[PDB]
């Protein structure tokens, strides 16, 4: 598995805009909810949580690499896994998507894997 | 708030004459908040900052006296904040609504200084008083001193301006810009040469201080790492 | 054992870190923080430090860290926890205090701290 | 168990405006107060405890994000467990509430589950 | 191995990351910072990765990926120390490179770096 | 082992970090830090390193480290404790030095520096 494969979405331009943590199942998780800049609608959120997916080894620098992003504001790319989690009631609370990606984005183009 | 606070070299003889003046015209709030526009950048800043924490003022006079680079003698000026004190964070939501961006950087520096900000030049009638900062070097701390009462105190009993600051320049589009911090976190605006040092051709000569970039500070208080 | 017990736990409220030290003694990580009241006031400072490995406070020595040096970079006003009579080792004890770092917590407003207080 | 359970209490538009730290136990703990951005009504405090109740595995991105909050002064929700901490004296001292969640709170909308 | 042995690691100094990237592969965080030359759009950009779990430089990723960050946030002159052909995933190295990030030094003033370099 | 065995244990005091590097060495994470004087005099600089996995002073590496890049950043006079003679490692030695930084205190001015000295 690899965040530049092709099950993996990404969305480029992003800034994340809100930032959760909790802790689900014995998981520590946190989610991230980013927008457009100018604010193009339908934002995106994804989530990493510590003990769960494949996704549990990149958890650590993917939290403090979404938190340096929150901080900055800087435009990113954010790569997500679509039906990773299946619990109903996180899934209507902040989404499905698994958060295994994250890039810089430096307006001409944008770090990371693309299609 | 009332009653804001400004660490000065100055003697109260000068300061009493003269109060503070502003450094020049930049009247925009990202750059006086990131200290560009102050003594560690571009230093023509709009406003005399000052502080309604006594513990800041306390900071500064450590950082000036710890720097060992610098001589001579600090003085914590009590100025009554009138209409023309505003604080940062009305203005700095006023911007953030009009399009302007604020990075957690700048939300934690201005938390840390409490920072009110005169859009005129301070007149001696605001200030109240003079307190010396001794600094014996037996045990290397800053001791309040003598305390030296201005005649010509108007004793108004105004507050600082709740609102927006007026006529603010319009919010520039973010580049994540370097924040000048000297002492322990202590925003440039806050140093002896942001506010004008000239007193009728009598400019004092005292230690430019170094200031580094808040920004990592900022992010290593943040992630413990 | 608890940070707020304020019977064998001492504090200072309203203090400033004014110098920070970090080492290693006997392979153990430590750190000491002295603290001083922001004015000049009570004219002796509070040294008291943590280590890594040893003490029953150990555990709670790396979040301490961290949020020593919090205060320390920001000198915010700051009560400092402190258990009188944990180091034993000599030199150390003659160098920085007997006084281990157990608790820490922000001070806003010259009046009020929070955490656990006295009586 | 999950922070958007429905025993879970959350409070919106609060900023972090005191922190403690300490060790009760054998754990290393964190208390926040928060108190109303918006200036208003009695603070909450919610302490987490690092080897203590079953909120164990979020302690560290808890206090790391509780950290964060309350240097940048964000608006945030803050999710507690009411009746955690069973002992007196540290119910007394601080609270019994276990901060078990923090998400962003925007000037419309927080981010994070809801009840 | 050390990111010292020029005969085998190459740098490039007076760089600023400018990119910074992110996420996991087999099982392993990395992450991959592109640099250039700090003196505007100069040279080529090297790209250098580090996998947490992959490679003789796994043990050093932590440490790197921190200072990477601390040099991301200050945008100051630095020398990259890359290992070249380190990573053979095909996919990964169309789209990152083979090099491996493995020392970071501060660059301080126009021309002088610290760090191990070339006779 | 002590920071503070001054039988042992150097220290220059009011010290200035001025060169950050990191990188791995023999399978361990390392960084050295340059320090030159605070008052900027005329003075050969102090390299001191610190290995994660090697010598008796690996505990306090994290510690050290974050400590360092914190002296680093703000360019806080510091007193830097090293202990002289312990990598032997040639081309490591040649390319910083042989000694060990075991630990860090913040200078506040004058020769008054927080933390262990000579008598």
């Amino acid at each position: 598995e690899w965040t530049g494969d092709s099950s993996i979405n990404y969305y480029s331009d992003e800034v994340i805009s809100d930032f959760h943590v909790g802790q689900f199942n014995r998981s520590a998780y946190f989610c991230i909810k980013t927008v457009k800049k100018s604010g193009e609608g339908t934002p995106i959120i994804a989530c990493a949580l510590s003990h769960d997916s494949k996704w549990i080894p990149s958890f650590n620098i993917m939290l403090e690499q979404a938190r340096n992003f929150y901080i900055t504001g800087h435009s990113i790319r954010v790569y997500v896994q679509p039906n990773v989690w299946s619990n109903k009631s996180f899934i209507e609370a902040l989404s499905s998507n698994a958060l295994v990606g994250l890039s810089s984005c430096s307006t001409s183009e944008c770090f990371g894997p693309v299609k | 708030i009332d009653f804001v606070y400004r660490v000065d070299p100055n003697p109260p003889d000068v300061i009493f004459r003269d109060g503070f003046s502003l450094l020049g015209y930049n009247r925009d709030l990202q750059q006086l908040i990131s200290g560009r526009s102050c003594a560690g950048g571009s230093s023509d800043s709009r406003y005399i900052v000052t502080t309604s924490d006594i513990n800041k003022t306390y900071a500064i006079a450590r950082a000036y006296y710890s720097h060992s680079k610098f001589k001579g003698n600090l003085y914590r000026y009590k100025i009554r904040a009138d209409n023309n004190f505003y604080s940062l964070t009305p203005s700095v939501n006023y911007l953030e609504s009009q399009g302007g961006h604020f990075n957690a950087y700048e939300k934690s520096m201005i938390r840390l200084q409490s920072e009110y900000v005169s859009t005129l030049s301070i007149l001696p009638e605001n200030i109240q008083k003079a307190v010396a900062l001794v600094y014996d070097s037996s045990t290397g701390q800053i001791k309040d001193g003598t305390s030296t009462i201005n005649t010509d105190y108007v004793s108004i009993s105004s507050v600082s301006n709740p609102g927006v600051i007026p006529f603010l320049p319009e919010p520039q589009a973010n580049t994540q810009q370097r924040i000048d911090a000297f002492g322990s976190l202590i925003s440039s605006c806050f140093s002896i040469y942001s506010v004008c040092q000239t007193h009728r051709g009598q400019k004092t000569e005292v230690y430019k201080m170094p200031f580094y970039d808040a920004r990592p500070v900022i992010q290593f208080i943040i992630s413990g790492n | 054992e608890w940070t707020g017990d304020y019977e064998n736990i001492g504090y200072f409220s309203h203090e400033v870190i004014s110098e920070f030290h970090v080492g290693q003694i006997d392979g153990g990580a430590y750190f000491c923080i002295k603290a001083v009241k922001a004015d000049g006031s009570r004219s002796t400072p509070l040294i008291a430090c943590s280590v890594s490995n040893e003490s029953v406070w150990a555990p709670s020595f790396k979040v301490l860290l961290e949020q020593a040096r919090y205060f320390y970079v920001t000198e915010q006003s700051v009560r400092i926890y402190y258990d009188h009579n944990v180091w034993t080792n000599q030199p150390f004890v003659n160098t920085f205090s007997t006084n281990a770092l157990v608790g820490l917590s922000s001070c806003s407003a010259a009046t009020d701290c929070f955490g656990p207080g006295k009586p």
